[PDB]
RNA sequence: CUCAC
DNA sequence: TATAATGGGGGATGCA
DNA sequence: TGCATCCGTGAGTG
């Protein structure tokens, strides 16, 4: 076929077809399975050995693979591949933290505490300290992963109009905006069915946003406003440090009914 | 927060957690009978990007062919590793080969006709049918095939051997077959009468290969 | 450890399309679209739903959510029902399904193979308020838009057509997200026009322009006032933690002790007047001055709470004030209360 | 940058 | 909405 | 041997 009705290769009469001079050769490690009647599987499906492929269940598969239905050559292909579940990000981690039965790990770590070789007792001790911490607290390890992210009240990060009518805002606002502009973008990229690279990059950027909201500058580089080399003040930089909330506003405040003069 | 609470809770290194969290390596939650490089996939193993695409989507490779250069192998053929695919192209793996874009499509059109041929009696071998390449007749001496009709010549050659169609107006009056060993003595668009030689047969003549 | 380099490496894995492969993928996509367009005719359902189910089965089980716009909630159960209703079609009807799957599967590879363009496009839009990766993740959306609109019959390469949508996505993202105070896109365009105009004027004059020169160079309908106002709304807010800047800024909202005091001394020295008057007298004033609802009820509305008309209310009011005025100059408390 | 230690 | 464009620019100490 | 974390107080001016 072609763009216009012309240029089309139309068979003049009876004969057979042969192909020569290929642009390139795609060598696939797969298994072919031709068919005569209707095929039950559609292309893209996961398949195990001995699954009913086509022709009412006569022809089947030999290995684990992905279904690639060819309607031109009239053959169902099976590309040797498993239904393996391997993930990334703080989702797989959330799952692995949900799968944890702390009691059993307490048992195991206690059973390894009897082994010599110095270091094993130490590592088992630390790990068991964490495990028993979670056991005694009542907290769940998967809470170290964030589904819903808390938002600080507005006045504690205010956007106020100063003396000259200008506006002044906290640094947490731009961080929150940086979070939302990637969260919503992710929610659009998911609904519209984006490829894996784009979604992965988006989730990575999301993580890069929450890791800039809670502790900016902690991992890698600190996010700065355009036109300045100044790291934005995160929620960690607010509490910790000599300029932290503790040392500046809890262990020493400024007071009323107080004056100062040359003695 | 060194040492990583999450990392120490799951026997994971700082590097490993960095890779899993920031999308640098796949961590397996369910192998499903998968096997990488000989060993079966075990849970909590770190797969890369290639190690994951190979296990989840299989392996394959497209090899560029020079413009004009045809392939030694054909479409749908199974291939071994190191097996040649083209005069300069070598495959790096096993599997089913696939033609990407055939720049040239050759169509072998099936034709079924009926033609006559005169030959000396003691020179021809009697058979009810003739397979390709098979000897049709052996002449002990140079014998000239002669036209039994009159009209214009329509010459139609093959890869080896040829046809001949004598016609008046445009209506065909004769169809002669000239097997391998029969050299034509006429050209296309030639006027021939009755009796004049159209071709010469010498030695052994046989059916062409097609 | 570097997202930029990492993404660049992840992008260099998917090979660059040949013209033939490009046209192949595009054609497969379009054919898929038409196939779904007819499948909806056969099943008598919804095109978006169908294509979403095909997408679901193509991408696997990793991605399953309810898409805003689709009436049915996409859970594996429902998509199983629909997929079984897709397998319940005759061979000449069930053949469009394969074309749908092919269309989506080709769409994915088409998007992936044209991702290197978005990088080279967004590389020069740096320093506008958004980072490299954001511009990339928006230009990618632009590319996604370019795929479902491309027509291979026009014989144009996909790069030429995708470029437009990529720029159109980036230049929208920048104009929509770069500011802390979000400004409508057209207004942003106007401000940019002001910037370029004023820049030209500065380049030719040998000095910075005034509001009048700008307003003149902008054209009709433009005066100095509107230029000044436009520049006023175009202001970017500054940070409090600027080396802090927010420490020299008072809290104008909350009342001070002095404020809280007098307001608590004004009410006190006033309900000394709810007394001397009466019960209904010291209430027509409450509705009239807005002590109760916050709003001032006219002597019209007020008449429907005591029965009286707009002239017994008036005498009801003025009896209160005039009496309160005599209660002044004898207690002389409320004078300073200014 | 300046004052006091 | 359609020429084509496809990979960036000190100073010491505690702990793994 | 690499990384992360600490490194005195109050006050004045632009
Ligand atoms: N309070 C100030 N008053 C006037 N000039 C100052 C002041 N603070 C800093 N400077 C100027 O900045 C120069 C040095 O500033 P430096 O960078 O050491 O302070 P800083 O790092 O800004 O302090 P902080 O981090 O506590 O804000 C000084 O030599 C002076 O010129």
């Amino acid at each position: 076929a072609a763009i216009d009705p012309e240029e089309e290769v139309i068979a003049e009469a009876e004969g057979v077809v042969h192909l020569h001079e290929p642009a390139s050769i795609l060598v696939v490690k797969a298994r072919v399975y031709p068919f005569e009647d209707d095929v039950e599987v559609s292309t893209g499906d996961r398949v195990a050995p001995g699954d009913v492929l086509a022709d009412g269940g006569k022809v089947k598969s030999d290995v684990y693979g992905r279904v690639e239905v060819d309607l031109v050559r009239n053959v169902v292909r099976v590309v040797e591949s498993y239904d393996i579940d391997a993930r990334m990000g703080a989702e797989a981690i959330q799952q692995l933290l949900k799968e944890l039965d702390l009691e059993a790990l307490e048992k195991e770590l206690l059973e390894e505490m009897k082994h010599p070789s110095r270091a094993r007792r130490a590592k088992a001790r630390k790990r068991l300290e964490v495990v028993r911490a979670f056991l005694d607290s009542g907290n769940r390890p998967e809470w170290m992963i964030l589904e819903a992210v808390p938002v600080l009240p507005p006045d504690l990060r205010p956007m106020v109009q100063v003396d000259g009518g200008r506006f002044a805002t906290s640094d947490l606002n731009d961080l929150y905006r940086r979070l939302i502009n990637r969260n919503n973008r992710l929610k659009k990229l998911l609904a519209q069915g984006a490829p894996e690279i784009i979604i992965r990059n988006e989730k990575r950027m999301l993580q890069e946003a929450v890791d800039a909201l809670l502790d900016n500058g902690r991992r890698g580089a600190p996010v700065t406003n355009p036109g300045s080399d100044r790291p934005l003040r995160s929620l960690t930089d607010i509490l910790s440090g000599k300029q932290g909330r503790f040392r500046q506003n809890l262990l020493g405040k400024r007071v009323d009914y107080s004056g100062r003069s040359v003695i | 927060d060194v040492p990583s609470k999450i990392g120490t809770l799951l026997d994971l290194s700082a590097t490993e957690l960095e890779q899993v969290l920031y999308f640098s390596k796949y961590i397996v939650l369910d192998p499903k009978g998968a096997i990488l490089n000989g060993v079966p996939v075990e849970k909590r193993q770190l797969l890369t990007d290639e190690e994951y695409r190979e296990l989840r989507y299989g392996k394959q490779e497209t090899y560029p062919l020079p413009p004009g250069v045809d392939a030694l192998v054909k479409d749908g053929e199974e291939v071994v590793k190191g097996q040649e695919l083209a005069p300069g192209v070598v495959s790096r793996l096993d599997g089913v080969a696939l033609y990407r874009f055939p720049r040239r499509v050759r169509v072998e059109y099936v034709k079924k006709e009926r033609a006559g041929l005169r030959l000396p009696l003691a020179a021809w071998v009697e058979k009810e049918a003739y397979k390709p390449g098979e000897i049709l007749a052996e002449l002990p001496e140079p014998y000239l095939f002669r036209a039994e009709e009159e009209g214009v010549v329509e010459l139609k050659e093959l890869e080896e051997g040829a046809f001949l169609v004598l016609r008046r107006e445009d209506e065909p009056v004769a169809t002669y077959f000239l097997p391998v060993g029969m050299t034509p003595l006429v050209v296309h668009g030639e006027i021939v009468e009755k009796g004049q030689p159209l071709a010469e047969a010498k030695g052994l003549l046989r059916m062409p290969r097609q | 450890s570097d997202p930029v380099r990492q993404y660049l490496h992840e992008i260099g894995q998917v090979p660059l399309l040949t013209l033939e492969e490009e046209v192949e993928l595009a054609r497969k996509v379009e054919e898929g679209m038409e196939a779904i367009k007819k499948l909806s005719e056969i099943t008598g359902l919804d095109p978006d739903l169908i294509r979403e189910v095909v997408r679901a089965k193509i991408l696997g089980s990793a991605r399953v959510r309810h898409i805003p716009g689709l009436k049915e909630t996409l859970d594996p159960k429902t998509v199983e029902e629909i997929d079984q209703k897709l397998k319940s079609l005759p061979k000449e009807h069930k053949r469009y399904l394969h074309i749908a799957r092919e269309g989506e599967a080709a769409r994915q590879h088409l998007i992936e193979a044209n991702l290197r363009l978005v990088v080279s496009i967004a590389k020069k839009y740096t320093g506008r308020g958004l980072s490299f990766l954001d511009l990339i993740q928006e230009g990618n959306q632009g590319l996604i838009r370019a795929v479902e609109k491309f027509e291979y019959k026009r014989r144009f390469k996909f790069s030429t057509y995708a470029t437009w949508w990529i720029r159109q996505a980036i230049n929208r993202a920048i104009a929509d997200q770069a500011r802390t105070i979000r400004i409508p896109v057209h207004m942003v365009e106007t401000i940019n026009k002001l910037s370029r105009t004023a820049r030209q004027l500065q380049q030719e004059l040998g000095r910075e322009p005034t509001y009048e020169e700008i307003a003149e160079a902008m054209g009709p309908g433009w005066d100095a006032k509107r230029v000044e106002e436009t520049l006023k709304i175009a202001q970017e807010p500054v940070s409090l933690e600027t080396p802090f800047y927010g420490d020299f800024i008072p809290d104008e909202h909350l009342p001070s002790p002095v404020d809280a005091a007098t307001q608590s001394l004004l009410s006190e020295e006033l309900e000394k007047a709810l007394s001397k008057l009466s019960e209904r007298e010291a209430m027509v004033l409450k509705l009239r001055k807005g002590l109760i609802d916050g709003r001032e009820h006219t002597l019209e509305e007020v008449g429907a709470f005591f029965g009286v008309t707009r002239e017994r209310i008036r005498q009801i009011e003025n009896k209160a004030l005039r009496k309160l005025k005599y209660h002044e100059s004898r207690t002389r408390k409320l004078r300073d209360f200014l």
